[PDB]
RNA sequence: GAUGUCGGCUCGUCGCAUCCUGGGGCUGAAGAAGGUCCCAAGGGUUGGGCUGUUCGCCCAUUAAAGCGGCACGCGAGCUGGGUUCAGAACGUCGUGAGACAGUUCGGUCUCUAUCCGCUACGGGCGCAGGAGAAUUGAGGGGAGUUGCUCCUAGUACGAG
RNA sequence: GGAUGUGUCGUCGCAUAGACAGCCAGGAGGUUGGCUUAGAAGCAGCCACCCUUCAAAGAGUGCGUAAUAGCUCACUGGUC
């Protein structure tokens, strides 16, 4: 079961109906939920209470909270993942906002950030996907982590810095 | 991937999961990767 | 154990968790019907050397003893019990199990010790004071040591019904 | 396994167990919960299994020996009488019965010697321990 | 040639470490000298010879190794006092031999640098624990 | 008061427990080449020699050179080599007439399609006037294969 | 046969004097326990499975090497 709810300043919830509408310094974010899913703010902090309790319920429960709490650090602090390009001649440049891979493929890989995401590069050997929506970011750093998975013999291609990739080790 | 009728753990990892009407087996190691389907 | 009903009819129990026994002696052979669960958790402990409180509905505590029991095949679950109303000076005879303790000087030697005859029966138990158990030596036992009735220490009074030279426990060899 | 000498043939019929005790010869036991014909070879397939699992002790009992001769098709036809007295020997086993029951080894160290064995039997069983005290 | 994130530990007879079987690849594949460790072994083990003595080798990064002449193993001390030829595989069936507690006092006094138990008493029961897993028995004891 | 039989040839079509191409997990998978399990039948799956063959062995190739079903698919479609007519021979059995696990040479396989089905093509009528012509697309059909060289790159990889 | 898919009954069980899973940290010394081997040191296989310190930390989970080593576990404290 989940209940705590840190709703720091910047926020602005609006449980108006099922579109549990939100607005913060990072940009108004909206996350829908279950109506019979009871929730609003009490006193200062917040909480999503529930009707029945066992499964069909306690699940959406433990869902919504975790979800809203997100939009919080959401419009509050914004999210950003840091990827690592690794291997001989692996490197990303850029084009406007376009992430530009260069990872062994006979021709270069261009990646374009969607409606509310942004690419950044420190050294053409490390990456970053910041943004508002925790999902998308993950839901995209993926698409970048996918342009090339790490190998079981040298763990190349994109990865998660503190990524644990042991090597099979061959000949 | 291992499609076996009888799907069970094979070490203190094997994490029997249930994705779309299927019985799965995700272990930290792969050769334990199972799946009735 | 508050068994209450006791009719030739068991409908009102055959579904409702209840066993169905009979306790007697020669005087009263009262019809019976106790609860499943109770005698279920009960007999386990006292076994056939454990008399218990028999306050049948109405309140008439009676002392008896688990005589014989008949349980279901397919289902290790019991169905019918027969209680033998305790006596005073002599009951009949009792079914008493054999037990070991202390390591055997045969076990570590390389073989194992076998309790040929699990439970053992002895002539004249002596009501009120009937061994609800029986511990036996085994240590001494080596490679081919056989213990018999004539050996097991008695609980002062009790007389061994089974034949003396009958092997009770023998520390078997390896393989 | 196969008997030493007898008549030569038989028949077929069934109904729940009759003289298949429970505790005796050991502490742990295995129980057949279903009508079947246990094949003598399906017992070796059990004994020899349990064996392996027990470096020693032997404390394995097979109180189910095969008292029965079944027959076979001497290729196909149908123009001839009874046939194949020597197909194989069987041990008709009814529910509640006890084919196995080890002794001495630890519970689990026995909750496996059976598990396995089970895996070569045609029927569904389960393991048993004590409180068995009918006749002695 | 190699850093080796591990520590090298072994047990030499008295003053060999010269033949191939003993060390050899144990320090050969590492690319270093061995003719030095040999002379730097029998020289220190001069006091206590004709007895197996375990030594721990510590190699640095500059291909520099060290050693610490400790005390002989308890498994050999018993085979020297009781005159044991070889350890038995069936201590439950047939034993090996028998010694006196006096042969233990010389062990808890020499092998004391390693013994971090209590004091004497606590450093005596530990010795019997190893000898018990061998085959020999203990003489005397409490009471009597 | 008859459901024509083995094999070919022709003509196909269907299942998948996929032979090759497609996608994937694991590999004891370095790469290259493979093993193996999953998903997947769009399409494709060669020509010769021996045998009546099916089968199979073999020559030369191929991405491959799948397995089965459809009265062991298909004779009112063709053949007729095979085998269950009449001739004749050998071995074998039979005193014989004859016979056969057998072997061997020979031996007329019926122009005319009525109903369904199928491929083409017309006549009627219908589609709320009688006519000329141009179209929408409901639905439906066809096609749906693969190699090799070059480039990237003699890179990644690999002690090489 | 498989399998934290649910519904209802039974058993241990373990537990605010603060467990379970999660987390920081620890982890024993004897001993590469003896035995067997070309060796194998908690982990190919016989035997056992005790001593010492402690709040603790088992001759030992499994993974790993040619044994080493290394990586975690069973036992211990604080956070909640």
């Amino acid at each position: 079961g989940k209940q705590p709810i840190a709703v720091p300043s910047g926020v602005t919830v609006n449980a108006q109906d099922g579109v549990f509408k939100v607005k913060g310094p990072k940009g108004e974010l909206t996350v829908p939920y279950n109506t019979e899913l009871t929730v609003r703010q009490d006193g200062d902090q917040l909480l999503v209470e529930r009707p029945s309790d066992a499964q069909k319920h306690r699940a959406l429960h433990g869902l919504t909270r975790t979800l809203v709490a997100n939009a919080v650090k959401g419009v509050s602090d914004g999210y950003t993942i840091n990827l690592e390009l690794r291997g001989v001649g692996f490197r990303a440049k850029l084009t406007g906002k376009a992430l530009e891979m260069n990872i062994g493929y006979s021709h270069p890989v261009i990646i374009e950030p969607p409606a509310g995401v942004t690419f950044a590069v420190p050294e053409p050997t490390r990456i970053d996907v910041s943004g508002i929506d925790k999902q998308l970011v993950g839901q995209v750093a993926a698409n970048v982590r996918k342009v090339r998975k790490p190998d079981a013999y040298h763990g190349k291609g994109v990865r998660f810095v503190g990524e644990q990739i042991a090597l099979k080790a061959g000949k | 991937m291992k499609v076996r009728s009888s799907v069970k753990k094979m070490c203190d990892n094997c994490k029997v999961v249930r994705r779309h009407g299927r019985v799965l087996v995700i272990c930290s190691n792969v050769k334990h990767k199972q799946r009735q389907g | 154990m508050e068994l209450t009903a006791k009719p030739r009819t068991p409908k009102q129990k055959l579904d409702e968790s209840m066993i169905a026994a009979v306790a007697y002696n020669k005087e009263n052979n009262v019809s019976f019907a106790l609860d499943r669960k109770a005698f279920d958790r009960a007999f386990r402990q006292q076994s056939t050397t454990g008399l218990f409180d028999i306050t049948v509905e109405g309140g008439e505590t009676f002392p008896a003893l688990v005589k014989a029991v008949q349980m279901d095949k397919r289902k290790r679950a019991p169905i019918h019990v027969d209680f033998y109303m305790v006596t005073y000076g002599e009951p009949v005879e009792v079914s008493v199990p054999v037990h070991t303790t202390g390591r055997s000087q045969g076990e570590v030697q390389g073989g194992l010790v076998d309790i040929v005859v699990h439970n053992l029966q002895i002539v004249a138990p002596g009501p009120r004071r009937i061994p609800q158990e029986l511990v036996v030596d085994v240590t001494k036992m080596n490679i081919g040591d056989h213990i018999t009735a004539g050996d097991i220490k008695l609980p002062e009074g009790c007389t061994l019904a089974a034949d003396p030279e009958l092997t009770v426990v023998s520390v078997l060899p390896p393989r | 396994k196969r008997t030493k000498f007898r008549k030569q043939f038989r028949g077929r019929m069934t109904g729940d167990a009759k003289g298949g005790d429970y505790v005796a010869f050991g502490d742990y036991g295995l129980i057949a919960m279903e009508p079947a014909w246990i094949k003598s070879n399906q017992i070796e397939a059990c004994r020899i299994v349990m064996s392996r699992h027990f470096r020693r002790g032997g404390k394995i009992y097979i109180r189910i020996f095969p008292d029965k001769p079944v027959t076979k098709k001497p290729a196909e036809t149908r123009m001839g009488k009874g046939k194949g007295a020597v197909e194989y020997w069987v041990s008709v086993v009814k529910p509640g019965r006890v084919m196995f029951e080890v002794a001495g080894v630890t519970e689990e160290q026995a909750k496996e010697a059976f598990r396995l064995a089970g895996h070569k039997l045609p029927i569904q069983t389960k393991m048993v321990k004590r409180e068995v005290y009918d006749e002695a | 040639m190699k850093k080796v994130a591990g520590i090298v530990k072994l047990q030499l007879p008295a003053g060999k470490a010269t033949p191939a079987p003993p060390v050899g690849p144990a320090l050969g594949q590492y690319g270093a000298n061995i003719m030095e460790f040999t002379k730097a072994f029998n020289a220190q083990t001069a006091d206590k010879g004709d007895a197996i003595i375990p030594v721990e080798i510590t190699i640095y990064a500059d291909r520099s190794f060290t050693f610490i002449t400790k005390t002989p193993p308890m498994s050999y001390l018993i085979r020297k006092a009781a005159g044991i030829g070889k350890g038995s595989s069936t201590p439950n069936k047939a034993k090996v031999g028998k010694l006196n507690w006096d042969q233990v006092l010389e062990i808890a006094k020499t092998k004391m640098p390693d013994l971090n138990a209590g004091s004497v008493e606590a450093a005596a029961n530990t010795v019997a624990g190893t000898a018990r897993s061998m085959g020999v028995t203990v003489e005397g004891g409490p009471n009597a």
